[PDB]
């Protein structure tokens, strides 16, 4: 299934996800389109962080359900 | 924690301090791994962006700056570091922008940024884009010069630890 994913820098990008996917995976999936490591990746999705070990159905996920992508960067 | 590290601004912290100084949500810009990511609609809407640079898969920091919206086509890029440093970024970030538009580095001087890039984007950076779009515009010698000078009256009389309390403060 397809959900966005929207950045502090305006970007929303799609991805391809199945609903038993962790987090992990998601932020695995974010590395190999974007090239930025899970260790950079905070998920957000209805003012909730996500935890790395639970699922997308863990939160009520749907087809075209919006996460909030939020980088650990500073200057 | 999300919003500063030592006096550093995060991501999300850069967010956070222009949602609450009242300028609604702000979408900022940047450079990671060389490629840039500046959304050109809301550079227009706001009028500015801070630009995240010099970041990637094995750098957490890096520097702090701000694209400006001037008047007709024009537009500006303020690097706290100075003119010099902000020459650096001044070719491909002026690729991103739209067709026939120009960008000029404002010509402030060096040796003032003192790890504190982030709020002078958040300060100086936003008095910048009011001059430079007020009914009669100083010339943009004036403009960064006038910058130069605001930036060493602010670390006047023990100014740094004035804004890096200000920074600690705005982490809570
Ligand atoms: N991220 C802090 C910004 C200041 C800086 O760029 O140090 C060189």
């Amino acid at each position: 299934m397809q959900i966005f994913v929207k950045t502090l820098t305006g970007k929303t990008i799609t991805l391809e996800v199945e609903p038993s996917d962790t987090i992990e995976n998601v932020k695995a999936k974010i590395q190999d389109k974007e090239g930025i490591p899970p260790d950079q990746q905070r998920l957000i999705f209805a003012g909730k962080q996500l935890e790395d070990g639970r699922t997308l159905s863990d939160y009520n996920i749907q087809k075209e359900s919006t996460l909030h992508l939020v980088l650990r960067l500073r200057g | 924690p999300k919003y500063v590290e030592g006096v550093e601004l995060t991501q999300e912290g850069m967010h956070a301090i222009f949602a609450r100084m009242g300028y609604g949500d702000i979408t900022s810009g940047s450079i990671y791994n060389g490629v840039p990511t500046i959304d050109t609609g809301a550079l227009n809407r706001q009028g500015f962006m801070p630009v995240l640079t010099g970041v990637g898969p094995h750098r957490d920091s890096g520097h702090w700056i701000m694209l400006i919206k001037g008047p007709g086509n024009q537009y500006y890029l303020f690097d706290p570091l100075g003119k010099t440093s902000g020459e650096g970024y001044q070719n491909i970030l002026a690729a991103q922008l739209p067709m026939g538009s120009t960008l000029s580095v404002i010509p402030n001087g060096s040796g003032l940024n003192m790890g504190l890039c982030g709020y002078w984007v958040a300060s100086a950076g936003l008095r910048a884009h009011q001059a430079l779009n007020q009914h009669n515009p100083p010339t943009l010698l004036n403009v960064g010069q006038t910058i130069t000078n605001e930036m060493r009256n602010e670390l006047d009389h023990d100014g740094y630890r004035k804004i890096t309390g200000w920074l600690r403060a705005v982490a809570d």
